[PDB]
RNA sequence: AGGACCGAACCGACUAAUGUUGAAAAAUUAGCGGAUGACUUGUGGCUGGGGGUGAAAGGCCAAUCAAACCGGGAGAUAGCU
RNA sequence: ACACAGGUGGUCAGGUAGAGAAUACCAAGGCGCUUGAGAGAACUCGGGUGAAGGAACUAGGCAAAAUGGUGCCGUAACUUC
RNA sequence: AAUUCCUUGUCGGGUAAGUUCCGACCUGCACGAAUGGCGUAAUGAUGGCCAGGCUGUCUCCACCCGAGACUCAGUGAAAU
RNA sequence: CGAUGUCGGCUCAUCACAUCCUGGGGCUGAAGUAGGUCCCAAGGGUAUGGCUGUUCGCCAUUUAAAGUGGUACGCGAGCUGGGUUUAGAACGUCGUGAGACAGUUCGGUCCCUAUCUGCCGUGGGCGCUGGAGAACUGAGGGGGGCUGCUCCUAGUACGAGAGGACCGGAGUGGACGCAUCACUGGUGUUCGGGUUGUCAUGCCAAUGGCACUGCCCGGUAGCUAAAUGCGGAAGAGAUAAGUGCUGAAAGCAUCUAAGCACGAAACUUGCCCCGAGAUGAGUUCUCCCUGACCCUUUAAGGGUCCUGAAGGAACGUUGAAGACGACGACGUUGAUAGGCCGGGUGUGUAAGCGCAGCGAUGCGUUGAGCUAACCGGUACUAAUGAACCGUGAGGCUUAACCU
C-alpha cells in the first residue's frame, strides 16, 4: 500500500538508497502500489557513484511493503519497511545486479524473474 | 428452476487439499414442504408455495392453521413462493431437501441485510466529507449542497439524502457453492450472504450465465 | 452454533504442539515452484498468538538477512506443514509486539527452562 | 447504530455509573428492598447478582474480591455472613423488580427491586 | 428560516390531529385485595398478584 | 547590574474553535505576549465640547464621538418619500 | 435589565510530592452549579484511538500531533565581543 | 526591489514539476541619500520561502467516550 | 436601489450534444499497425500534482479518455474567505494639499431554531362495500450499464522489410457499486494487566478514588475498512447511420414506390429493488360470526336485551429492528431478557501461605486468578388470571346455471 509521495528504501545496488514514489501506474484514480507493483519514482538520496544520480525519474517495481502481502490460506506477510528495485524507464528489467533482502513469491512473473533470480531468500 | 428457503448459520472456512482457505457462508436448508401449487387456471402463473422450519402450536392462527392444515403439512415458520419453470411439477405436501442444489454448481441468495437505521449520506451515499480543519464552520459530514439555484428551484427525485440505510431485500449473485451435506441439511456457499445469524435467505440457481 | 462448531473441527489438525509467545519456531511451509512442491523453513520468535478453534494463527518473527519479516500463519492450513519449537523462551506479556522497535542486544528473550 | 451491544449509558460518564452501582448495590443488600427507576433496577440486578454468587464461596480472596466491588465492609459482612448461606441453593435469580408507578418529579416509572427472600 | 403567510387554525387543528392522548385502556383488578391498577405495577395498598410486597 | 532570561499571581489580547434570537450589547475553552518596569493597582483630585486628552487610532471623553449628553430656538428646512 | 459562565481592592495561607503562591491529590471549611426520567439515530459540539502513507490538505502545516525536567558532555556561521 | 507596467523579464539555485522564494543581470514605465541612502549582531504573538521531526490536515475515513439532537413529564419564547 | 451577496476553492449535482473515451459506419492521397475526415450514438466513464487567490495557463507524471456548454458565469438560510472592494500602514506615481491610482504590499467580524413548496426517510386515519390472517400477479417507478492489460488464434492475413492485424476465445487488473465479518487489521473509556503522584479503607499486605480512560500495554462482542465475496453480462425485439436482395415508375439503371434481410454501449426487454392509494384500490388460499323483540316522519331507518367469534390492540420480557412510531421474537402447556451452570475468548502464571535472599525481589502451589456484549444449556427472577377493541351471515339491478 504504497501511494503517491511516500518515501521507499531502495532493495538493489543501482545506486540510489532513498526514493520517492510520484505515480502509481496502471490505472485512472489507482491509488495504491502493492505486492509486485509498478511505480514511477524520483530519486531523493543517492550514494556519490552509483549508476543512478540524484533526481532522476524513473520506475521501480515495489518488492517489500509494511502492510504485506496476503498468501491464499489466510497468511499474511508483513514487512518492516517498504522497498523497491529501480526498473529502467523504457525497457524494463532492472538497473542494479545485487537485490538486497527477500523479495516474495508473487514477483514470479515474466519479468521480474530476473529480480527473483537474485535476492537472497523467497 | 425453483429455489429453497434456507436459513444464514454462519461463516466459517473451508481449507482445500492445496492449502487455499475458502470462506463460506453454512446455510442450513431444512425440509421445505410445499403447501400449495398455482396454476394459470386458477391463479394466472405457476408457481409453488413453501413452508419450513415449525412453529409452536399456540402461536399460529387459525387461518394460518387452516392452510397449513388444507395441505396436508406441519406448521412452520412462513411461506414462500417460488415461479416454477415451465416443465416442473410438484406436489402439495411435497418435501424438497438441499439434495436439489447437488448439480447447481452456483446460486443466488436473497435475504434482509443489516439495519443500520437512520444512516446520513457519508456511511449512506459514499458522500466525501468535507474540510475537518480550515476554517470549516459546522459543516463537516452534512450533504454540500442539494441542488442548482431560481431554475429549477426544486431537488430533484431521488436526491441522495440522509435516511434509513440497511434491512431491506438484497440478493448477491452468482455465489459458487462450495458444499451440498443432505445428512445434515446444509450448503455451503462461497462468501458473504446478506442478513444477520439466524436470518432468513432465499437460495436459487443463478439466472445469470 | 453446533452446526458451526461440528464442522469446523472436523478440519482441525490434531498434533499442533504447544507453544506460546516468546518461543523460537521453526514453521515448514509447502512453497509450490510450478510442478515441483518444495517445504521451506521459516524460524523466528512467536510474537503474537490468536486462538479461534480452527480459525487459530500465531504470528512469527524472522530477521531475514537484512531486515525483519513477520509472516502470520493460519495454525490449521494445509500450507503449515510442521510447527516444531526450537527454543522456548520466557516473557511476560501475551503479545511481543515491542520486540518491533528493538534489534539485536535490546530484542533479547530469556530461555523458561521450566 | 449498537447491534447486541450491552449495559445502559444511563446519561452518565462511566466513573458515575460504576460508583452509583457500587453505592446501590451496597444499598440493596443493606435495606434488602430499595426504589428506584426501572432502567437502574435492571442494571443494578447484573451489578448485584455476581456479589451474592461471590458470597456464596467464602474465603480471604471472595472477601477482597467483593470489596474491591462494593468497597463496604458492612457490605462484606452481610454477604458472606447472611446473604450468600442464605441463598445457597438459589442458582441465579436472587433478587426481583416489581414495577410501582411513577414519580411526581419527573414521571419516571420507577420500581423496587429487592432480594428475594425477606421472609422476615 | 421563518414563515412567510401567517398559517391558519385550520393548518394548525390539522397537525395537533395527532396529539390526542390515549386512555389507558382498562385497568386489571387485583386477586386478593379486588383493588384496581395498571396491569403489572403493584397497587395502591401495594399487592402484586394477589400477594402482599412492599407494606409500607 | 539589567526598559536582563524562564515562569505563576497581576496586566494584556496573537491564533483557532464555540457562541452569534449568546451564559455574555465582546465572552468561554485550548494554546499566546509582558511579568523590577516607559510596569501594574486602590483611594482622592484636575482638564469639557470646536473644547479636553491623545507613545496618533479620528482613538478616547459614562455600551454614544470627522465634534458628547440634556434642555431650548423648534412644528428648522425637506422642489423628496 | 436576570438568582447573568463577565467585572470587583486588601488580609490569612495546613499536608504529601514539588524550585514554587505552578501542578496533582488532600485537611480545616464549603459545595454538587433550582428542570428531571429515558433512549443510545443522522448531524453538531468537547474529547480518545487508529492499519499503510506522512502535507499528497490548503490561500497558508490553519488545527492537531510532536518537543518539553535536572545533571553532565558538546555546540556553527555571524557578531556591536 | 513593500518601488518593475510590459511580466510568470532573462540567466542561475532549490523542485519530478516553482506566477511565490534565494542569487545575479539592469532595458530604474515610475530608487536614491535625514519626507534619509546602503549595510546591520540581537530582538519580533512581524511578512515570504525551504528542510528535519511530527502527525486524521489529507488519501478516506472508522470506531469509541461524553454534551445536545430524538421520546416522556413540568415550565415555556422569538424573528415573521 | 423600503438589498436579487457577484470571483475562486470545497461538498453536492443536473441537463444539452456541437462526442474526449468506449460502440456502429461511409470516403481516404485506407497494404498492415497507426491515422485523417465525415455520418450515427448521450448508456456509462471522463486524472493526480508544482506554481499562482486565480478560472485559465505553463510544467511534471499518468489515462481508454482527461469533452464542450447550460443550470443567477448551478451550488455562501450548504462550507471557506485566499482575490476584488470599508475603516490601519507603507512604496512607486499624481496633486501645493486634504487625498488619489482594476498599480503594489502587510493586517482585517460571513447571522438565521425551516411555516409553505421541493427532496430523503418514516408513521397515523380512512378507503378499497361483512370482518380477519397470509401468499401473490403486476400497472408503474427506480438502480445497473465504465474499462485496461496479458495470453491463444498468430507472428498467421498484409508487407520488400521494419513491423503487424480483423473476427473469435480465455485470464487478470483499475475505478465504481452491493453485501459481509470467515480471514488481515482498526476501534473496543463496559475485560485483563503494568505503572507514577496522592488520598482513604486503623495499620503491614491487599484494594479502591482522583489525576484526559492518570499514563500506558494488550483485547471480547459489535461496528468497520485498508479486509473478502459478488456485480455490470449473454440473449431477444424494434431500429440510427450504413449495407443490401428482388423490383418497377423510367422497356436500362435503381436498397423503395409494393415486398424482403442485416444493422450500435442509445430504445423496449433480460438482471436487482420498490410496487394495488393501480380510487382502474386486482388475484388466490384459509379462518370466524347461522339470536330475540319494539318504534316510526318504512328507510341499505332507529333502538333495547342477549351475545363478543376469527383476529387485533394494549400490557410485559425484548431484538444483529429501531430517533419515535413501525417491524420481528417470546409471555409459563415458556429460553424473551437477566441471573446461574459448563465452555470459549482475552489477559498473563491472583490472593493467602511456604521456601531462597540482608532487601528490592524471585521461585512453588499456578497457565493461576479474574474474564463485557460470545457459544451451549438451565424456569432461579421477571414476562398474571383477566379486561379492551372487533360482531351476530354481509345492498340494488341484470345475466348464466340450480344436472
Amino acid at each position: 500500500m504504497i501511494q503517491e509521495q511516500t518515501m521507499l528504501n531502495v532493495a538493489d545496488n543501482s545506486g540510489a538508497r532513498r526514493v520517492m514514489c510520484i505515480k502509481v501506474l496502471g490505472g485512472s484514480h489507482r491509488r495504491y502500489a502493492g505486492v509486485g507493483d509498478i511505480i514511477k519514482i524520483t530519486i531523493k538520496e543517492a550514494i556519490p557513484r552509483g549508476k543512478v544520480k540524484k533526481g532522476d525519474v524513473l520506475k521501480a517495481v515495489v518488492v517489500r511493503t509494511k502492510k504485506g502481502v496476503r498468501r491464499p490460506d489466510g497468511s499474511v506477510i508483513r514487512f518492516d519497511g517498504n522497498a523497491c528495485v529501480l526498473l529502467n524507464n523504457n525497457s524494463e528489467q532492472p538497473i542494479g545486479t545485487r537485490i538486497f533482502g527477500p523479495v516474495t513469491r508473487e514477483l514470479r512473473s515474466e519479468k521480474f524473474m530476473k529480480i527473483i533470480s537474485l535476492a537472497p531468500e523467497v | 428452476m425453483i429455489g429453497l428457503v434456507g436459513k444464514k448459520v454462519g461463516m466459517t472456512r473451508i481449507f482445500t487439499e492445496d492449502g487455499v482457505s475458502i470462506p463460506v457462508t453454512v446455510i442450513e436448508v431444512e425440509a421445505n414442504r410445499v403447501t400449495q401449487v398455482k396454476d394459470l387456471a386458477n391463479d394466472g402463473y405457476r408457481a409453488i408455495q413453501v413452508t419450513t422450519g415449525a412453529k409452536k402450536a399456540n402461536r399460529v392462527t387459525k387461518p394460518e392453521a387452516g392452510h397449513f392444515a388444507k395441505a396436508g403439512v406441519e406448521a412452520g415458520r412462513g411461506l414462500w413462493e417460488f415461479r416454477l419453470a415451465e416443465g416442473e411439477e410438484f406436489t402439495v405436501g411435497q418435501s424438497i431437501s438441499v439434495e436439489l442444489f447437488a448439480d447447481v454448481k452456483k446460486v443466488d441468495v436473497t435475504g434482509t441485510s443489516k439495519g443500520k437505521g437512520f444512516a446520513g449520506t457519508v456511511k449512506r451515499w459514499n458522500f466525501r466529507t468535507q474540510d475537518a480543519t480550515h476554517g470549516n464552520s459546522l459543516s463537516h459530514r452534512v450533504p454540500g449542497s442539494i441542488g442548482q439555484n431560481q431554475t429549477p428551484g426544486k431537488v430533484f427525485k431521488g436526491k441522495k439524502m440522509a435516511g434509513q440505510m440497511g434491512n431491506e431485500r438484497v440478493t448477491v449473485q452468482s455465489l459458487d457453492v462450495v458444499r451440498v451435506d443432505a445428512e445434515r441439511n446444509l450448503l455451503l456457499v462461497k462468501g458473504a450472504v446478506p442478513g444477520a445469524t439466524g436470518s432468513d435467505l432465499i437460495v436459487k440457481p443463478a439466472v445469470k450465465a | 452454533s453446533n452446526i458451526i462448531k461440528q464442522l469446523e473441527q472436523e478440519q482441525m489438525k490434531q498434533d499442533v504442539p504447544s507453544f506460546r509467545p516468546g518461543d523460537t519456531v521453526e514453521v515448514k511451509v509447502w512453497v509450490v515452484e510450478g510442478s515441483k512442491k518444495r517445504l521451506q523453513a521459516f524460524e523466528g520468535v512467536v510474537i503474537a498468538i490468536r486462538n479461534r478453534g480452527l480459525h487459530s494463527a500465531f504470528t512469527v518473527r524472522k530477521i531475514s538477512n537484512g531486515e525483519g519479516v513477520e509472516r502470520v500463519f493460519q495454525t490449521h492450513s494445509p500450507v503449515v506443514d510442521s510447527i516444531s519449537v526450537k527454543r522456548r523462551g520466557a516473557v511476560r506479556k501475551a503479545k511481543l509486539y515491542y520486540l518491533r522497535e528493538r534489534t539485536g542486544k535490546a530484542a533479547r528473550i530469556k530461555e523458561r527452562l521450566n | 447504530m449498537r447491534h447486541r451491544k450491552s449495559g445502559r449509558q444511563l446519561n452518565r460518564n462511566s466513573s458515575h455509573r460504576q460508583a452509583m452501582f457500587r453505592n446501590m448495590a451496597g444499598s440493596l443488600v443493606r435495606h434488602e428492598i430499595i426504589k428506584t427507576t426501572l432502567p437502574k433496577a435492571k442494571e443494578l440486578r447484573r451489578v448485584v447478582e455476581p456479589l451474592i454468587t461471590l458470597a456464596k464461596t467464602d474465603s480471604v480472596a471472595n472477601r477482597r474480591l467483593a470489596f474491591a466491588r462494593t468497597r463496604d465492609n458492612e457490605i462484606v459482612a452481610k454477604l458472606f455472613n447472611e446473604l450468600g448461606p442464605r441463598f445457597a441453593s438459589r442458582a441465579g435469580g436472587y433478587t426481583r423488580i416489581l414495577k410501582c408507578g411513577f414519580r411526581a418529579g419527573d414521571n419516571a416509572p420507577m420500581a423496587y427491586i429487592e432480594l428475594v427472600d425477606r421472609s422476615e | 428560516a421563518v414563515q412567510q403567510n401567517k398559517p391558519t387554525r385550520s393548518k394548525r387543528g390539522m397537525r395537533r390531529s395527532h396529539d390526542a392522548l390515549t386512555a389507558v385502556t382498562s385497568l386489571s383488578v387485583d386477586k386478593t385485595s379486588g383493588e384496581k391498577h395498571l396491569r403489572h405495577h403493584i397497587t395502591a395498598d401495594g399487592y402484586y398478584r394477589g400477594r402482599k410486597v412492599i407494606a409500607k
